[PDB]
RNA sequence: GAGCUGUAAGUAAGCUUUGAUCCAGAGAUUUCCGAAUGGGGAAACCCAGCAUGAGUUAUGUCAUGUUAUCGAUAUGUGAAUACAUAGCAUAUCAGAAGGCACACCCGGAGAACUGAAACAUCUUAGUACCCGGAGGAAGAGAAAGAAAAUUCGAUUCCCUUAGUAGCGGCGAGCGAAACGGGAAGAGCCCAAACCAACGUUGGGGUUGUAGGACACUCUAGUUACAAAGGACGACAUUAGACGAAUCAUCUGGAAAGAUGAAUCAAAGAAGGUAAUAAUCCUGUAGUCGAAAAUGUUGUCUCUCUUGAGUGGAUCCUGAGUACGACGGAGCACGUGAAAUUCCGUCGGAAUCUGGGAGGACCAUCUCCUAAGGCUAAAUACUCUCUAGUGACCGAUAGUGAACCAGUACCGUGAGGGAAAGGUGAAAAGCACCCCGGAAGGGGAGUGAAAUAGAACCUGAAACCGUGUGCU
RNA sequence: UGAGUAGCGAAAGACGGGUGAGAAUCCCGUCCACCGAUUGACUAAGGUUUCCAGAGGAAGGCUCGUCCGCUCUGGGUUAGUCGGGUCCUAAGCUGAGGCCGACAGGCGUAGGCGAUGGAUAACAGGUUGAUAUUCCUGUACCACCUAUAAUCGUAUCG
């Protein structure tokens, strides 16, 4: 369960292969927010004084399903687990034991 | 309505046939009778039935 | 105690007011009685006299979902000495 | 949570809060003086806070 | 276990790894109206009496509790009637009321249109509406029974008998039971004689293979009926947690598709993800989990508590009752040759050699003991709660209602009663330039697509126009 | 379709000057005409924000509209004496106890309620964009309360 700070890589749509750092979300709709992907360049402040000098693009949301968060030691994307080592729940890797 | 004080005597209810075998509601009364009956706190006017009255009675 | 809301500071209660009549906006189950306490004992003045009106709801929003307002209650004190009712 | 004093202090605090923190930045919020509005929701809620705890005791 | 102040965008101002928001159990607070109950009233309002308390020199003004009617039970108890039988005065009690599931269930009162091809008997129908009383079920229930064999053994429900026996302007039509096969399986307390005591109380005693009192001798708990009040261990609801296995390349705005290689399966149900996924995400199979509250059911406690044969010398075993006469209702049964059950009215029995029943009635023979009461399971229904299914609907359909609908509105009132879903994967919802007072356009941009521009998918026909080849 | 057809709901307006993208219709001025036991001034029922100021011109207004009883954003009603309640009752409604009745309920005694009537203390001026016997200025008058009083005290209130 992708976590805000992490490293990430998309799995599908245009972006397919990039990878990046988890900067907000979405989680009553399961949306992550990945620096460098869904580009949108957008028409802003009709009227409102910024002033207006030309165009302001941001990212915008992607949906949960197509990140993964990659393998610290192969550098492979994989699944995750919960160990529960610590008194406290731990995450896990899945192709490998080691932490996130 | 009238209710006799010592058993339940009540009014019923049937019909009225005629020779040709007609029908229409009526109701039979009982016979009820103002008597003031020996109740052992006070002597008070009650109803008792002309039947109930019969074989001894306290008035 | 506190039964006053809050001011009212508007035209005509900003200056042929301005001088020993200031309006409140005060519970709409009081009489005039107690604002005529609960004014000095929050502010520590002598108050001459205290009038009372009522306002009926009006309509509110005609576009999209139609409503009523509040009842609100207004009252008027007059000092017969101090002032520095509300700054 | 601020209700760690005794029985009389306990009483007194509400009289303060309520008297002071409440009336005074309500006669700012409506002439225009009030900035930083998020005080009168922890006010409002501190005095429950107290009531609830009095209450308890009995 | 990391974000958060709902729908609902904005805008500020802030809380949070020192455990927010969020989900469950237990508490606290809970203005006014309403059975509404201090008195009144055009519900959501007005006016008070007593008891303390806050307050000013003082009254006016606030705060907190309390004060309806009927019923019971103590109390004082002071009409006429001299003692005294009303009435009155004060106190006591999670005492009663009022809603609601127009569904089912007992009882009281009770139609008509219709059908007979008219109609009066009859039928519809003991149905609808109205009224009262309950319960989670209700009613029924432990033989004064059913029968005709060498007998059965309390009620209810379903099959079957049987559209049979009947009934009837013997017309229209209505319409059974026993037996037999099964579901389920509980049977027991009072009155009376008699024994003491001061009309009442405790013991005794409960019935057809005749029982008991009387007389001599002597010998297990079923708190759901039966007498009933409490402590008492593990299952189960009320939030959750782990949970197997995939990569590459084409065509695309986008792969889950096509083409090749592999892998898990007590898991190939399902829904989502930029197009059609067992292996990307929530899940499923299977295992694990409870502070605190509430339900079911167990082993100890507990509390109750004596069981059987012989003797009729003798007294007991439900009275204005059973039954009869007249008038009605109900039994499948329209008064008939009408037994068996109930109501109104007036007459009125016997006591074990007694009394009732076996379809008028009388003798013989069989069966059974009325006039007191209780009682669980099998059965009926759904305002609801949790989990699910469908050769059921897909916006004129399906609930009146997928769209803030019992509403906009219509009526003095009871009452009636609509219409109205879809931009895109993502708001990325058209910066700037020009014509115009604006609305609205023409470019430029966003996007895979603007003839997807919020009067937003597709966009048929009626109908309204513009241009044109033959006439 | 009928079809650019019937109708546009009794009545006298003319001109000048402004405003404006736009004027037979909006604002100001002069003249003319109409009502005047009323088309004038007050109030009851009823309506329920229609009242006022600055903005607006899609819809509504039987035409137009720069305007409005329409739309948006802020305003407006003040009581010891006026009108009702803390006073009194007609007629009617209700009704503890009580009488009658298959239920449901019907009647009604005391005593409550209830005006359209009976009682009961104030007037003239000033002012605002919108209140005035209500706000301010001047002069009153009524019930209640504590203080002190000429005079008391078998007076005194019932």
């Amino acid at each position: 369960h992708i976590k805000k700070g992490d490293n990430v890589k998309v799995i599908a749509g245009k972006d397919k292969g990039k990878e990046g750092k988890v900067i907000a979300t979405l989680p009553k709709k399961d949306r992550v927010v990945v620096e460098g992907v869904n580009i949108m360049k957008k028409h802003q402040k009709p009227t409102q004084l910024n002033p207006e000098s030309g165009i302001l693009e941001t990212e915008a949301a992607i949906h949960v399903s197509n990140v993964q968060l990659l393998d610290p030691k192969t550098n492979e994307p994989t699944r995750v687990g919960y160990k529960f080592v610590d008194g406290k729940k731990v995450r896990i890797a899945k192709k490998s034991g080691e932490e996130i | 309505g009238k209710q006799c004080f010592v058993t339940g005597r009540k009014a019923s209810t049937g019909n009225r046939r005629s020779h040709a075998l007609n029908s229409t509601k009526r109701r039979w009364n009982a016979n009820l009778q103002k008597v003031r009956i020996l109740v052992d706190g006070k002597p008070k006017k009650v109803w008792v039935s002309a039947r109930a009255l019969k074989s001894g009675k306290v008035t | 105690r506190d039964i006053l809301k809050r001011p009212v500071i508007t035209e005509k209660s900003s200056e042929a007011m301005a001088e020993d009549k200031y309006t409140f906006d005060v519970d709409t189950r009081v009489n005039k009685t107690q604002v005529k306490m609960a004014v000095e004992e929050i502010f520590n003045v002598k108050v001459a006299s205290v009038n009372i009106m009522n306002y009926k709801p009006k309509k509110k929003r005609m576009g999209r979902y139609q409503g009523y307002t509040n009842k609100r209650r207004k009252a008027i004190v007059t000092l017969k000495e101090g002032s520095d009712d509300l700054f | 949570k601020e209700i760690r004093n005794l029985t009389t202090s306990e009483i007194e605090e509400q009289i303060k809060s309520s008297k002071e923190e409440l009336f005074n930045l309500r006669f700012q919020l409506a002439t225009g003086q009030l900035e930083e509005t998020a005080r009168i929701r922890t006010v409002r809620k501190t005095i429950a806070r107290l009531k609830t705890v009095a209450r308890e005791r009995e």
